[PDB]
């Protein structure tokens, strides 16, 4: 907890880091996030659809501190990184979310819960992980790895002109 | 909103610019956008966000229908009401839910939940049972 | 004066102004518009239509006995009472009825209640129950 | 409703729009504008004397959408005929309230039965129906239609002079 | 203080410049002091005239022991107490008498009291019967 | 009631009218004194002190009109011609007071009646009227006109000095 | 301070500085003396000096959490929050105990002292028995 | 009290007189100001330490007038002598205070008495008493006198540099 202090260690501007603490406390008044309260806010971004899966990916992305709870200082630096961190950053982000096992690889059926998360949260029937791994795979044995990602983004110039979009809160 | 980019994130490799549902891009150009609205309601200069306030868009102070209250030269909303009723539904739109003031009397607080265009049926559970029985 | 134009589309033709009605052309030009009357009671100052304070002419705010509590200096009417019961006199020049506050003292209340030349047979079936057990 | 729509669909200004808005709302709050406000409306300027029947009238001119009861928006275009518009519309408008079947014509039972309405909600016994039609009908047949109606009012230049005279609202 | 011209009047003729007792002569020339004084309690500005402070000289607010949260840089007195008691408070001033506000809690409506040096047993018999029996 | 119109008929200003009826309503609340609200009003400024009988007689000093409890209309004229009328009105005021029956004189035991009066309400026993009456009779006939006591409050300077003094409000 | 150095005057002639005591000099010259902070919450501002706040430093107004709050422009802290729960909350820190509002909704009282940081067993013993029954 | 009163017969300011008074009402509004009030106030000073006896001797300190319990006057004025008096005012303030019983004279047991009042209120076992009498005494009988005192802590230049370092109030 500090604003002079976040303010070095994140890309947010001061009056940044006022909306988004502004914007993370009323989900959370002093509770710090937990898997339940990330599912109350994204049920209330997609109505008629279950979001108990995908929060409990998205939770256990965070957590390197202690309490296992993840604190402001943990979300917002996260965010930092996803809206004005380097590409090596945003990419190894979403690599990270991902792996679920948090090993280092992703797999066939690994990628297929994620792509189950999002579909049930809200044309391919959930089997998108095709088209997915027959173009991300360098090595096609089933196993992407962090830099058989970055590397295969970078050639879609599509994805790195979403990727580096760049979207100011406030 | 800004809880967005975490589920973007998940998205990107296996659905970039194909087709997307609400979240990708913050479109339109809305940032900056809030500011401070103040809501002069009998001299009591009330203030809150104006997102705040778009919240619950098929109100009075939700919908335009509060710049038929707007005055140009004092850049601000007047309601000739009550001050006291306007700060429970003032803070419907930033609680989530409706709270019943238990000093105050059912007819006027009815009266005034009718003006500014809130249902009694939203009044939480929380004071369900005051509101109830004090209507009778 | 936004109803009466009806009710003088149904005379067109067939009276000219002929007995005792009021409905025909706004006389005297009574439009000085509408300006907001700032009273300012024990510090807080309560904001209202000049026509609110006008609904009621038969008592202190509604005759001009409001002006001898003018202060020409601040141009606000000052009243040297409690902020807490005007708010329901106020609001009885709004709502039209008059409301009892469940928390107040009835003494207090009926106290203020004089002072605005307002009598308690006028408090509203609303919290009329409210009012006379409060009152022993 | 929609204040910068209604600027440009009425002759009102926004700021006499937003007074007109208040004096509606304050009759009724969100509430069913239907024939028993009315009732309690015109009661209010003409005590001791009954508006029911007047109301009924009122309302049945009224009704152009589809909810029955009528909206804002409804309320303010008559009433930019009736302050504003132009002797052919304020003239078509009191036709259109006399003319209670919604026919086209004017009889003497259906214009005793408006001055009926106003007496009992506010010289001579109600017979005023026939001063009225005796100098009002050119055919003299006992039917005054919306064109014998607009000319036999332009003759009369005393409710000319009183039909123009510009009301202010504010 | 000006009923008293009547008193004096019945005295003319039998006891004038002789003796008098507190009636004749508005001595040390008092007028014109009254002014508005601005009650600075928690943010919330109160303003009251400053003889109706002057009414009960042996409390805070009546002695010169208010002059010590006076700020001359403002011109106003700054008290860091709760701006709701204090209402009661400055109507005691005003009416004569001290309410007891239903909705308060005894005990912080016992430290207000103490604070500005109120006794509470002035408390009218209006809510003496309220003020005993939540006082357990 | 009206503070533009008693501005012409006293001789108190706007100013002034504002503050006499905050200090005349402060004890009346559109109660309209009568003779109980005047002695509430003198027992306040005289502690252990009957103030019953004088405020009897300075009840009966008023009501010219009709309810019989004095308005402030005539409220603030009497203190009008108190505090800045005329010599040959504060006396006759002060004359009309003395004269409890109303009967164009002052006798004996009717002086005795308000020396007793004002003694209550709060060095000679009671019996100062045998002073007064031995220095404001010209008759010595035991009664003391208007003519009589006006006169002889002039051959008295020191009662000029006081009765003149200017006493402002405020 | 002002209590501060009569401890001092106790020490002087036999104790230096020594073990772990806080009475001697006013290290650091932490006299920065005294500001009047405005906490603006829903519109009314709530004016408390900075020392008050200070009070209990693990809560939102205690640490420097409210600093999120800070806009820099009106220089004022805001809150868009419930003005009238505040008021308990502001007076937790002026008087020490935490009272409980009889009027006010349980659920809305216990979201607002979660906002603020402010546990509920802090609820002095004069409103505990009203807060314990209310909240079923 | 009285505000320009207590700036003359004092050292402090109008401005830092009102902090002063505020710090003093708020641990005592009104209310009782005895040996109680004192032992509540250092104890929210020094957690986990009793500060009973201090109290007592801190209250036997004061006490001039005739109520027993110390008002603001002889709060301030003490304090103006500790924190803005001359040398010999705040050593005869201290020398008061470690004087019990009143006779003029400080024994191995009144200093002892001092000090235990301290430790048990927040190195060597309480005979800092057996230091002090060692180099605060002239005669070396186990009395200290006030000039004694005055005398034996200008000798040691440590005591005047502490005790005249001007403390800033507000
Ligand atoms: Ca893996
Ligand atoms: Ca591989
Ligand atoms: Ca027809
Ligand atoms: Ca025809
Ligand atoms: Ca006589
Ligand atoms: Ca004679
Ligand atoms: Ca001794
Ligand atoms: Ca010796
Ligand atoms: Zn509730
Ligand atoms: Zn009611
Ligand atoms: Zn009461
Ligand atoms: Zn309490």
């Amino acid at each position: 907890m500090g604003l002079e202090q976040l303010e070095a260690q994140t890309n947010f501007t001061k009056r940044e880091l006022q909306v988004l603490y502004r914007g993370f406390k009323n989900e959370c008044p002093s509770g710090v996030v937990n898997e339940d309260t990330f599912k109350q806010i994204y049920a209330q971004f997609f109505p008629h659809g279950d979001a108990s899966t995908y929060a409990h990916y998205l939770f256990n992305a965070f957590d390197t501190t202690q309490t296992g709870s993840v604190k402001f200082e943990d979300f917002v630096t996260a965010l930092s990184i996803l809206l004005r961190g380097t590409v090596h950053e945003k990419l190894r982000w979403t690599f990270n979310l991902y792996d679920i096992n948090k090993d280092g690889y992703i797999n066939k059926e690994e990628m297929m819960d994620i792509v189950k998360a999002i579909y049930d949260m809200m044309d391919t029937p959930r089997q998108h992980v095709d088209v997915f791994f027959q173009k991300m795979d360098k090595n096609k044995d089933g196993i992407v790895t962090l830099d058989e990602f970055l590397e295969s983004c970078q050639e879609d110039d599509n994805i790195m002109r979403s990727l580096q979009l760049f979207q100011n809160v406030m | 909103a800004a809880w967005l980019p975490f589920a973007r994130a998940a998205a990107i490799g296996w659905m970039p610019v194909a087709n997307c549902p609400m979240p990708l891009a913050p479109a339109d150009k809305n940032k900056r956008q809030d500011e401070l609205i103040v809501l002069n309601v009998s001299g009591r200069r009330f203030q809150t966000w104006r997102t705040t306030l778009e919240r619950y868009p098929d109100t009075l102070l939700g919908s335009t229908e509060k710049e038929f209250f707007f005055n140009e030269d004092t850049k601000e909303y007047f309601f000739d009401r009550d001050p006291e009723v306007f700060r429970c539904v003032l803070n419907f739109y930033r609680t989530g839910k409706l709270h019943y003031p238990r000093y105050e009397c059912i007819s006027a607080y009815d009266d005034e939940l009718a003006f500014y265009g809130i249902l009694p049926e939203i009044i939480g559970d929380c004071c369900y049972e005051e509101y109830k029985d004090r209507k009778r």
